RNA sequence: AACGCGACGAUACUACCCGCACGUUGUAGACGUAUAAGAAUAGGCUCCGGCCUCGUAUCCUAGCAGGCGAUUCCUCCGCCGGCCUCGAAGUGGCCGUCGGUAAUUCGCGUAUUGCAAUUUAGACACGCGCGGGAUCAAAUCCUUUGCAGACGACUUAGAUGUG
RNA sequence: CAUCGGUUCUGGCGGGGGGAUAAAGGCCCAGGGAAUGUGGCUCCUCCGGGAGUGUUAUAGCCCUGGGUGUAAUACCCUCGC
């Protein structure tokens, strides 16, 4: 798969603009400024050309969505942006749907439902540099073992004259990308509901 | 105006030196001449001069182009490959390089 | 040794039309048409006589010559299929649990589907889908009989084999448990 | 009973079949030895088409549509020659599209440089007037 | 025991998918799509209708 | 067997110098031993070998036996 | 023996080893070689023999670390052809690398090689080499069974390319016809001396 | 085994006071040349009459050309060859225009079908079949049949090996 | 893939783009470095007449390395603009303007490079220049954070604020 | 570059000798023989072609001897340009 084009909205927030910057406080915030002029010049002929191109040549359509991080108690001001695929219908239907969804908030209850069983993609809690006993569940050596007991006694007793990739070694444990499946949604509670 | 070319030589490719399976003698080179496939066809080009043309970095006597000259000595094998002897042996980087076989000295 | 020339003859009825192009034999008759690609065997097709197909091979080996008889029999089977058709009749018997067989025709495929229930009291439903062009009917003259008919002998017999094979008794003595569906009679429709 | 068979029809070696060799010589089958060697004789009076009587392989020979009818199997040079000027093999061979192509090939290979320049200039005449004709057909539709 | 890759278990799961969970997932899917559509609806060169050109190589550079 | 989808360890055809020399030594020892057993062999051997004869499909074999009888009669008459 | 800037070879109907040897000799001689449509390439013998060969090749891997030094199994037909070519070339030499940089292999016929003339190699053609009755297999089919994912994408791209080539074919047929009546109409206005001299010389 | 010329080799034992005129012996040898002809003649003389080269001498060596090299003939060959089992007869039939070509083809086919070399093959009789009725083998009976005319399917066209690249797909129909 | 690739945003300068002005700038190596059906090979192609071993073919190919001037021709090529079109790594078709153009013939020049010496001639990328058109940006160190961490690295925040 | 000398590679041309004074083969003369039966004749048919007869006719072939002929040519040797 190869991305052919992307189509951006006319107005975007500062929290999603912060995703393109590392020193936003020192930045002049010039991002997307000349791109906003393409909605004005030639009555959007260029952006209409990208819309016709995306209707004609592509087979998979993904919207870009950012999370409103200002409504959370987190100290972070830079928002999280991802690609969300549109499934079902034809390519023209997907493009019209995305263009209708531009600059618009989509809540959680219209993407997911109560009783739906979904998948969770996240990152594991980091633990730093971890020995083999907690890293792999290996058996501890007996008490006062020479050069340590939280180790593996034989990393090799046999040929090759090398350490194999399947032998347990100490290192970073945690902070791994994980995709877990089959998670039931018990409730989708509403923010404006005072008794959710 | 004229839309014609100006080529008065015949093209060739320099394959390798005279060699065995291991030992290699750079004193004699092996060439394909364009359009020859037989020993009888290669027998025409015996004694013809041959020039290999390359470019350098420095400007000496009004040119950045140097030529090494030689002559075709004898046929080689059955596929029209010819042996060439030069004043200086060819660079080994020139394996696959194009060479210019002259039409002179002519016996026509 | 390599055989200089070998030939075979195929008689063709008057109502049968045969078209051969790039070893793709089309046989058309009163009951329909049949198509079969025979480009995997080196054979020269010719019209040696009115109503006679000539199969020829030149400078071939014994296996290449012996393939001509298989070619002849497949072509004659196509002719018999478009002319008279093929009919396989099978019987199903049971000891204690009556086998409930049901035949329907799927609209969106056009093919026949047969569901078998209560095979030695099993709660699963065995669904077998016939090849296209094969018709399955319940016999009304006799008891516990399926009739399969078609133009393709291979398709009809393969569907009969699949119906026989879906009802296999598992982990039991076959001398005592005689349950199953068995192919009984083979012949032509007319 | 309607039969429509679309198949191939090879030229078939037989007593009297005329073969063209690689040197331009022409011969005729007089006897069949095996499927890879045949006995051929060329009795033509033209030296370019002449072939001495003897064995030739089928791989060293080609197939021409000329067949001498009713030629006896194993006929000697005199009988084959009587059949040859009875049938006029040379005239039909010259009428065939092959011998035109090889004759055109010597008319190419025998050219002097002056002949090549004349070919170029006469071709330029023909192509100029053919380009004019090309303009007329392109302008019409 | 039969594995997760067993053909019989795979066929049983396929029958389950087509006959039982299928209508439930379809009904949830269509109602969620209805809500999402409700929120969503709540010259050629000079106009962009014609797809013109925008404002390492596969071939050998010659 | 499941050779197609799961092949096993290949059988090497690359001979080793030690195995080649050992096979050559055993082979030469085998010819020497067969020479010794041929010299010491007590099995009876015919002075005249079993003549295979003349093939039956030979079209002129009856003519050859005609010349055989004629030559034998001529030799008997001469002697 | 003809020197070209670059030679494009359709991979359809060719034999892997013979085509690889020929193009390796051309690359080491100095001829630039591009091979297209490696999915339609052919290998002689029955298909299960090639399956044996590729699964035996799959068996090999570096035991202590498969991420370095091991035989890396490229499943693409073009990359299998590239491995066969590379095995016939001293690839660990500078001359070998400078020859290998003159080769490009692709699945299907990507543009702009779709609008370029394709050569065929008679010394590697199946119809000119193999005996009738002998079995043959497809490199694309082998790749699809051993894990190449892009058989159907190449199939539909080749389908659309064949449709466009068909359109170019009726355009070329129309041009060929109108050129034929152009020559026939111009033949009346040709000078007879020019006609006789050109016929005598051979055109 | 090569360009075989056929030789009549005649030899005898050296004259002696006891036998002033020894008997002459003539054999027909298919040999590459005259040296091999004399060598095989002396070898068969050791095998038959026990006459040595030291005690004998060659009287005549003559080259026997075919009477009709331009006439297609059928040859029946009666032969004895040595294999690991021992001595074996064969009768075989060939189709050539000369005895030398028949014997060369017999050597080549015998080596290809049974791995016999020149020193392990003894030619006993090579006879020209005077009638077509005497032909026994089916692969010669099919060639001496009535009005035999056959096509040539799938002929690979002649393309020069130095012509590496072709601009069109060749046809295999002529 | 840290020597695989794509899309997008912002890009201060000596940065970017356009024109010509050339390289003691570099290139596994220009010299016409010309040519698109698909498919089958015990069968194919077509103008529907017939044709098929053959690419041994087709295009182009003449003039100071290709000049100047006529006679003559409306043929070929190229740069731009418009309309379409080309997504497998995107480029071609038509129209219009402009410029060049032996298909025919003729006139003036060619010398002296001295009897051969690559025939210094093309493409891509790079650099120095002018004369113009367009744009006024980020990253890191520092402080802080603990969703992270041996140190690096990672998630954050620091420019008027829901800081 | 030309004329040379030594060594050597390659291409072509003109003659002589031998064999069975090659063997063939072409054209004649004289004999002898057969069908993978030519023409003719008879019998069947799908009217396309098949079955039977035999000694050249409205094709020819095989064997022997003689003439042209001290023919040419393949092969080997050999004199030169």
């Amino acid at each position: 798969l190869r991305s052919l084009t992307t189509v951006w909205a006319e107005h975007l927030s500062d929290e999603v603009k912060r995703r393109f910057y590392k020193n936003w406080y020192k930045s002049k915030k010039k991002a997307f400024t000349k791109y906003a002029k393409k909605y004005a010049e030639n009555n959007g002929a260029s952006i209409t050309r990208e819309l016709e191109r995306i209707k004609k040549y592509c087979t998979v359509v993904r919207v870009l969505a950012h999370t409103q991080i200002r409504k959370t108690p987190l100290k972070q001001k830079k928002a999280h942006l991802m690609e969300i695929q549109i499934n079902g219908g034809s390519v023209a239907d997907k493009v019209e749907f995305g263009r209708s969804l531009f600059e618009k908030p989509v809540t959680i209850d219209t993407i997911f439902e109560k009783d739906e069983m979904i998948d969770v993609i996240a990152v594991t809690k980091g633990h730093g540099f971890v020995g083999v006993t907690a890293r792999w569940g290996t058996k501890k050596l007996p008490r006062k073992t020479h050069k340590g007991l939280r180790k593996v006694a034989c990393i090799g007793a046999w040929h090759p004259s090398h350490v194999q990739w399947t032998v347990a070694r100490a290192g970073q444990m945690g902070y791994h990308h994980r995709t877990s499946v089959n998670h039931k949604i018990y409730r989708i509670g509403k923010g404006d509901d005072e008794a959710n | 105006p004229s839309e014609a070319g100006h080529r008065l030589y015949v093209k060739g490719r320099h394959l390798s030196y005279q060699r065995g399976r291991r030992n290699t003698h750079p004193k004699t080179s092996l060439i394909k001449i364009e359009g020859v496939d037989d020993t009888a066809a290669a027998n025409f080009y015996l004694g013809k001069r041959v020039a290999y043309v390359y470019r350098a970095q420095k400007e000496v006597r009004g040119t950045k182009i140097r030529v090494i000259w030689g002559k075709i000595t004898r046929p080689h094998g059955n596929s029209g490959v010819v042996r060439a002897k030069f004043t200086h042996p060819l660079p080994a980087r020139s394996f696959g390089a194009s060479v210019r076989i002259m039409l002179y000295p002519s016996s026509i | 040794m390599r055989y200089i020339h070998s030939e075979e003859t195929i008689p063709v009825p008057e109502n049968v039309k045969v078209s051969i192009k790039s070893r793709l034999v089309t046989v058309e008759g009163p009951r329909g048409k049949l198509q079969k690609d025979l480009s995997h065997i080196a054979v020269n097709f010719s019209v040696v006589k009115k109503g006679v197909i000539g199969l020829e091979i030149h400078h071939g080996s014994r296996k290449d010559v012996a393939a001509l008889r298989t070619v002849r029999t497949i072509i004659n089977n196509m002719i018999i299929g478009v002319t008279k058709g093929f009919k396989y009749k099978m019987r199903y018997v049971y000891a204690h649990f009556p086998i409930n067989v049901n035949v329907e025709k799927n609209a969106e495929t056009g093919c026949y589907e047969v569901e078998i229930r209560n095979f030695i009291g099993e709660k699963i439903v065995r669904k077998v889908v016939m090849a296209p062009g094969v018709e399955v009917e319940i016999s009304k003259a006799q008891k516990d009989e399926l009739i399969l008919s078609g133009n393709s002998l291979e398709a009809v017999s393969q569907s009969a084999a699949d119906i026989q094979q879906i009802c296999k008794v598992r982990n039991k003595d076959i001398r005592k448990f005689l349950d199953g569906i068995y192919v009984s009679e083979k012949g032509n429709i007319v | 009973a309607e039969i429509n068979v679309e198949a191939t029809s090879w030229r078939r070696v037989e007593v009297g079949r005329v073969l063209k060799l690689e040197n331009g010589s022409l011969a005729a089958i007089v006897e069949i030895i095996d499927h890879k060697r045949v006995l051929a004789d060329g009795p033509s009076s033209d030296p370019k088409l002449a072939t001495p009587r003897g064995i030739v392989p089928l791989s060293r020979a080609l197939l021409t549509p000329i067949v001498i009818p009713k030629l006896p199997r194993g006929a000697r040079t005199g009988a084959v020659k009587k059949a040859w000027e009875a049938y006029g093999v040379d005239a039909k061979w010259k009428e065939t599209n092959w011998a035109k192509k090889q004759l055109q090939q010597e008319r190419r290979q025998s050219l002097t440089d002056f002949d090549r320049f004349k070919v170029m200039r006469l071709k330029k005449q023909r192509r100029f007037e053919e380009r004019k004709a090309l303009a007329k057909i392109k302008a019409a539709a | 025991a039969k594995s997760a890759r067993a053909s019989r278990i795979k066929e049983n799961h396929q029958r389950f998918k087509k006959n039982i969970a299928g209508p439930v997932e379809a009904a949830r899917l269509e109602r969620l799509s209805a809500k999402l559509m409700a929120i969503a609806q709540a010259s050629g060169v000079k106009s962009g209708k014609s797809i013109g050109r925008k404002d390492s190589s596969i071939v050998f550079p010659m | 067997a499941g050779t197609i989808n799961k092949p096993k360890k290949p059988t090497s055809k690359r001979k080793t110098t030690r195995l080649r020399a050992k096979i050559s030594k055993r082979a030469a020892e085998k010819k020497r031993k067969e020479r010794k057993l041929a010299r010491k062999n007590p099995e009876w051997r015919s002075k005249l070998k079993k003549d295979p004869g003349i093939p039956n499909l030979f079209p002129y074999k009856e003519r050859l036996l005609q010349q055989i009888e004629e030559e034998r009669i001529r030799r008997k008459e001469e002697l | 023996s003809s020197f070209e800037s670059v030679v494009v070879i359709d991979g359809k109907g060719h034999l892997l080893g013979r085509l690889a040897s020929i193009v390796a000799k051309q690359l080491l001689s100095g001829q630039k070689i591009v091979v297209v449509r490696c999915e339609a390439l052919n290998i002689s013998g029955e298909f299960f023999r090639a399956k044996l060969k590729y699964h035996a090749y799959l068996r090999k891997m570096t035991r202590y670390n498969p991420t370095r030094g091991g035989p890396f199994h490229f499943r693409a037909p073009s990359r299998i052809f590239y491995k066969a070519v590379r095995g016939m070339i001293p690839h660990k030499t500078a001359r070998g690398a400078a020859a290998l940089e003159r080769l490009k292999v692709f699945e299907g016929v990507p543009p702009p090689y779709d609008k370029k003339k394709k050569m065929v190699v008679p010394q590697a053609l199946r119809v000119l080499r193999l005996q009738p009755g002998r079995k043959y297999c497809t490199v694309g089919r082998l790749s699809h069974e051993v894990g190449w994912k892009y058989q159907d994408v190449v199939a539909r791209l080749e389908e659309r390319r064949k449709a466009k080539g068909a359109a170019y074919y009726e355009r070329k047929k129309l041009a060929a016809r109108q050129l034929s009546e152009a020559k026939k109409a111009a033949a009346a206005k040709v000078d007879p001396k020019v006609s006789e001299a050109l016929a005598a010389y051979g055109y | 085994m090569g360009r075989l010329q056929e030789y009549q080799v005649i030899g005898r034992h050296l004259p002696t006071e006891a036998n002033p005129n020894p008997a002459l012996y003539r054999m027909r040898i298919f040999a590459p040349n005259e040296v091999v002809a004399k060598s095989r003649f002396w070898y068969f003389l050791r095998g038959l009459k026990k006459v040595k080269k030291a005690t004998g001498e060659i009287v005549s060596v003559n080259v026997i050309s075919e009477k009709h090299p331009l006439k297609v003939k059928n040859f029946g060959i009666w032969l004895r060859y040595d294999s690991r089992s021992g001595t074996h007869n064969m009768y075989k039939e060939y189709r050539e225009t000369s005895r030398v070509a028949a014997v060369e083809a017999m050597y080549a086919d015998m080596a290809a079908r049974h791995r016999a070399r020149f020193r392990s093959i003894h030619i006993l009789k090579v006879v020209e079949l005077e009638k077509t009725e005497d032909v026994k083998r089916p692969y010669i009976k099919q060639l001496v049949a009535k009005n035999l005319s056959f096509p040539l399917p799938h002929r690979v066209p002649k393309i020069s090996t130095k012509k590496i690249f072709s601009a069109k797909r060749p046809s295999t129909f002529s």
